[PDB]
């Protein structure tokens, strides 16, 4: 339950994800809580590359 | 202009270990990864592993306990540690931006059977 | 365990329309496998094109470029030259690791102009 609190707080504050990966790591979580570990490493994994995405934008 | 430049002894035959040093000008490492390939002689290419701007590092798993990947923000200098070498490692290894956009030069390694 | 599928060669020509295919064996590709697509030519030099399924690399010239094509990403050379005659490697991420495409070699048969 607090490991889903941290889960949700540190996913909705990356700050490049799009809003469709989001919602999509929201309802893993949702769905697996027990993967929050794994989910929020795939998150920051995801917010790393659109980062890179935003650089190549500019 | 993004530039890449691989130094460092590559082999060092006394261990048995690879290290490479990319030092990157034009983007900061605070802010963007740098990946690490490379590519045998009859292979393609294989993903070794990334360093984050913000230091998490991510890592080919089939290789993962012999690899080392460190960086010095300051220096723009990303460090590449590659152990217990096998023939089979013998390649040119490279250093990349992010997205693959920018590739350093390369750096050839032969390891002896 | 992802495996990354390109054609194995293809032919074009100056001034044609030519375009390559990265297939992902555990489905479609979509925007979360960030899609990119690296020239190499003799000498083993890379070079960077497409990032992220779409985004031109700085420098790369405006006859390359990247989208998604039903399951599968695509790089398409509108108007192809003699210099782009190379291999072109496509690389896929999956969660925590990219897996590269084992490289497409283009032809570029006959003397064109171009950019």
């Amino acid at each position: 339950m607090k490991e889903q609190q941290n889960a949700f707080y540190e996913i909705l504050h990356l700050p490049n994800l799009n809003e469709e990966q989001r919602n999509a790591f929201i309802q893993s979580l949702k769905d697996d809580p027990s993967q929050s570990a794994n989910l929020l490493a795939e998150a920051k994994a995801l917010n790393h590359l659109q980062n890179e995405v935003a650089r190549l934008k500019k | 202009d993004v530039q890449l430049q691989q130094s460092g002894p590559g082999l060092v035959a006394p261990s048995q270990s690879l290290s490479i040093t990319c030092t990157v000008s034009g983007f900061s490492l605070t802010d963007y990864g740098v990946n690490w390939v490379r590519q045998s002689p009859g292979k393609g290419l294989e993903w070794l592993g990334v360093i984050w701007g913000d230091g998490i590092t991510d890592y080919n798993s089939a290789l993962k306990s012999r690899l080392s990947v460190t960086k010095d923000n300051s220096k723009s200098q990303v460090f590449l540690k590659m152990n217990s070498l096998q023939s089979g490692d013998s390649a040119r290894y490279y250093c990349v931006t992010g997205l693959f956009d920018y590739w350093g030069q390369g750096t050839t390694l032969t390891v002896s059977s | 365990d992802a495996v990354v599928t390109q054609e194995s060669a293809l032919t074009t020509s100056p001034g044609e329309t030519v375009t390559l295919t990265c297939r992902s064996s555990t489905g479609a590709v979509t925007t979360s496998n960030y899609a990119s697509w690296v020239q190499e030519k003799p000498d083993h030099l890379f070079t960077g094109l497409i990032g992220g399924t779409n985004n031109r690399a700085p420098g790369v010239p405006a006859r390359f470029s990247g989208s998604l094509i039903g399951d599968k990403a695509a790089l398409t050379i509108t108007g192809a030259q003699t210099e782009d005659e190379a291999i072109y490697f496509c690389a896929l991420w999956y969660s925590n690791h990219w897996v590269f495409g084992g490289g497409t070699k283009l032809t570029v048969l006959g003397g064109g102009g171009g950019s």
